[PDB]
RNA sequence: UAUCAUGAGGUAGAGCGACUGAUUGGAAGUCCAGAUAAACUCCGAAUGCAUGAUAAUUGACCGAUGGAGUGAGGGCAUGGGUGCUAAGGUCCAUGUCCGAGAGGAGAAGAAUCCGGACCACCGGCUAAGGUCCCGAAAUAAUUGCUAAGUUGAAACGAAGUCAAGAAUUUUGGCAUGGAUAAUACACGGGCAUAAGCAAUUUACCGAAGCCGUGGGAUAUA
RNA sequence: GACUGGGGUGGUCGCCUCCAAAAGCGUAACGGAGGCUUCUAAAGGUACCCUCAGGCCGAACCGGUCGAGUGU
RNA sequence: AGGUGGUUAUAACGUUGGGGAUCCACCUCUUCCCAUCCGAACAGAGUUAAGCCCAACGGUGCCGAUGGUACUGCGCAGUGGGAGAGUAGGACGCCGCCGA
């Protein structure tokens, strides 16, 4: 076993439940070991229509993501939903879906 | 181990046409293999003294009077469960490339052998 | 175009959906002629009837 | 007697047999042997009366191959049993032929007594045979 | 070992049946399950 | 002798109800089953018993995805 | 009912180093090669079924109400179980006929072949099957085979005879031996060397079927 | 009491599963095989986290390649 | 050289060779978030060997004709349907979205 499967399986119990369409699009997050990435699917078309990134870090990731919800509210998404994408909701995950929360992003 | 055999092109396709042809004393053929496509023919029970026979007699240079002519070796022979006539003949084509596979007799510690046309790949008969 | 139906054999020990044919057709009688345009589903009827009609 | 050890069933139904043998009909393993002409179910006591009559011959030289194995069980009722009330008592295997099927083979042997020990076990079974030979045999061994 | 108990301890009144396995549990089952009187309340068995 | 069988129990007429191609209402029941021999996909439900039902009207899909799994969906509007 | 379009199958067949259970050699594993199954499946039809749209066709499909009878079935064909791959046996399924159905051929037969009778006729055409006499219509025409009066049951033997081949040998056609009990026996009979068998062509006979003529009745328009 | 290849003797009588069943549903036999007359305070609900069973190697244990369980 | 999808593996597995300002990954440390006998995983604050990506190989797996044959509808071998296996061969993916 290694994280690559064990991540996939994870994924594939999540997208069990959570999907996105053109109103409450799905959020996924990228965590690498730096650096950390947002993004925002519509499941229907395959069309991401908000992004955000880097290019301690809990800040960093508070702060990618008030700038991916800001991007939600200058592209007009007033609701959303958020998968954990593999990762557990603890530590830059919780960070990131409260600094979303905190921002716009109705959800 | 060169033969050389005749025949005529097939039309009709199905089992009615097949009894027909059988019936009129000749087997269906076909003749496939290499690239590009293959042909559909008749051969005669009298015309084949190929499978009847004791030495191998690779090489069956073909004449298709709706084609050119061509060299192939026995690649599948279909016969009648209970009168053990043959009904099909199927024929592989054989180019200098990608030499072809062969069954070839043995001695005692001796083969037919075979070069050309086939260059190698042999795999047995009759090992007793 | 219109096409010629004669029924020339007898209904008795035929399968009911064989007679239903034959009644879908028109046919009702030995020797009853029945004219019908050679659509599809006509020459599929008579198909079905062969072994009892005659194109006439 | 010639029967499997264990089945997972003791009873089976009569089925039908249907054809003509798609596999089982050219001769592997060996020269000359015997093609079957009739469906008929095959008793074990009829394949070792054939088996010991081609092997009396022949003195003991070459192989003898029998292709079939009789794996399905009969019954049969008895005296002054009525219909119905279940199956009969256990009778035996048999094994199930159709036409075009090889019982018996046999090889390393001259063809003109080859011919004559076939047609001696063939005498012996409940079915009309045909004798074939290989497609690539010569008359010089 | 199988048995059917009530929960009690209204509010009219306010049951609910149940079965329980007495050997396995000799104690007296405690759950709060509802009233239709009001809202949600502790019931317990023995009726 | 006597016989140890006899013993049989009611067929439970399982199978397609409604095929690939009809119309079906809210509540119509699809498919009758023994497990998920087909799965639920788009606006259909499955029950205690694995019985397909239609969670909206609309007209019944069926398709065939990896390791030749079959799903039922409702196609509405 | 037919055509088209869409959909789900696990039967026939097939296959089982694609599983389970059997099986064969093999060279307790393993490798290679046979092969098997109602309660095996990596596969997988033809038909059947469902929905929709057209076409043809009746007309009787559906609701509600008045009146019932039936709830001992049977034969044949097909798919099966059982039995002994016995029974004019028995139990199911799909059709059909007798039941409740007359007429024609088969000598004479409930359901095998042809064919569904409103009544009359000293009219005509056909179906199955026939055309030497009993007995309606060819002692018609042409081409072969049979010599047994065969004609109008098997393993297993000579091969009597014709025909087609291959390198003794195979192959089919027609015959022949195997071929068998008790009131007298059979092509229905006479009888026939064709008036037997196989093929083709044309005329003709042939039913209460169809047409014609006269006369009624019952409904849908 | 009834069924019953005459009756008696024996066996059977309600429910569940497979085959008979002929690739929709349904379909008989004193046809071929088996089970039931319960159980769980978690063996229910939910969030999260894991993956059997087997063969070789080395000595209940470490590592590398393809049936187990689901109370009955 | 990342992420995220639709296409039932013609898409998978394997073998061999090539990769680094940064993209990913390995990589040091457990004080607090959290966590298992074990910071191995889960949780946080020098590298291209390996995961990963690229390419070549028809090897292991997948797909697979034409013809023939089995089977089969029509209450007849006349009129229709038509496999499975096998043999040729095909194949080391294709269509998007966001990112740098
Ligand atoms: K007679
Ligand atoms: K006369
Ligand atoms: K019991
Ligand atoms: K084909
Ligand atoms: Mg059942
Ligand atoms: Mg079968
Ligand atoms: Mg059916
Ligand atoms: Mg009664
Ligand atoms: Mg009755
Ligand atoms: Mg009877
Ligand atoms: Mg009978
Ligand atoms: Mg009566
Ligand atoms: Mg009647
Ligand atoms: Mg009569
Ligand atoms: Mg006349
Ligand atoms: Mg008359
Ligand atoms: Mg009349
Ligand atoms: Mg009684
Ligand atoms: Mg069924
Ligand atoms: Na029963
Ligand atoms: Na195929
Ligand atoms: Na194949």
């Amino acid at each position: 076993v290694t994280k690559e499967q064990r991540r996939q399986k994870i994924k594939a119990r999540v997208r069990g439940k959570i999907s996105g369409t053109q109103e409450k699009p799905r959020l996924t997050v990228f965590r690498s070991n730096k650096q950390i990435y947002a993004q925002l699917i519509d499941d229907i078309a395959g069309r991401t229509l908000a992004s955000a990134s880097s290019l301690s870090k809990k800040e960093i990731a508070a702060k990618v993501g008030d700038e991916i919800a800001k991007a939600a509210t200058e592209a007009g998404i007033s609701t959303v939903v958020f998968d954990r994408n593999g990762y557990l909701f603890h530590g830059r995950i919780k960070e990131l879906a409260d600094a979303a929360r905190k921002g716009g992003l109705k959800f | 181990k060169t033969f050389q055999l005749t025949g005529t092109p097939r039309a009709e396709f199905g089992k009615k046409a097949a009894k027909a042809i059988r019936k009129e004393d000749q087997i269906p053929a076909v003749l496939y293999g290499g690239k590009g496509e293959g042909v559909n023919f008749i051969v005669s029970q009298d015309a084949v003294r190929n499978l009847i026979y004791s030495p191998e007699i690779f090489l069956v240079e073909l004449t298709v009077e709706g084609s050119g002519s061509y060299k192939a070796i026995l690649k599948e022979i279909q016969f009648h469960p209970v009168t053990d006539r043959i009904i099909h003949i199927d024929f592989l084509q054989v180019t200098d490339e990608k030499p072809v596979v062969m069954e070839v007799p043995v001695v005692l510690g001796h083969a037919e052998g075979v070069k050309a046309g086939g260059k190698l790949s042999l795999e047995m008969r009759k090992l007793k | 175009a219109k096409i010629k139906i004669q029924q020339v054999r007898s209904r008795i020990r035929c399968p009911k959906d064989q007679k239903r044919t034959l009644d879908a057709l028109g046919l009702r009688k030995l020797n009853q002629i029945v004219e019908h345009e050679a659509t599809p589903s006509i020459l599929g009827m008579v198909n079905k009837v062969r072994h009892l009609v005659l194109i006439v | 007697m010639l029967q499997p050890k264990k089945t997972k069933f003791r009873r089976q139904q009569k089925g039908r047999m249907k054809g003509f043998a798609q596999r089982g009909n050219q001769l592997s393993f060996g020269s000359f042997g015997i093609k079957s002409l009739q469906s008929k179910w095959i008793t074990g006591r009829q394949i070792e009366a054939a088996r010991i009559a081609v092997t009396r011959y022949m003195q003991r030289q070459g192989q003898v191959w029998v292709r079939i194995f009789p794996d399905k069980p009969i019954t049969k009722k008895g005296e002054g049993v009525r219909m119905g009330k279940g199956k009969g008592a256990p009778e035996g295997f048999v094994a199930p032929i159709t036409p075009g099927r090889i019982i018996f083979e046999v090889e390393g042997v001259p063809y003109e007594i080859a011919k004559e020990a076939l047609r001696l076990a063939a005498q012996k079974l409940p079915v009309t045979t045909k004798f074939v030979v290989r497609h690539d045999y010569d008359i010089q061994n | 070992l199988e048995c059917t108990e009530h929960k009690e301890s209204g509010m009219g009144i306010s049951r609910y049946i149940t079965t329980k396995n007495r050997k396995n549990t000799t104690q007296r089952l405690e759950l709060k399950k509802y009233n239709p009187i009001l809202r949600r309340m502790t019931l317990h068995k023995e009726i | 002798g006597s016989s140890k069988n006899g013993r049989e129990s009611e067929s439970k007429r399982l199978g397609v109800k409604v095929y690939g191609g009809e119309m079906a209402k809210a509540g119509n029941i699809l498919v009758r089953q023994r497990g998920t021999v087909h799965h639920p996909g788009e606006n259909v439900g499955i029950g205690k018993d694995h019985t397909l039902y239609a969670l909206k009207s609309g007209v019944v899909v069926f398709t065939r995805k990896k390791n030749d799994r079959s799903y039922v969906s409702i196609k509405t509007e």
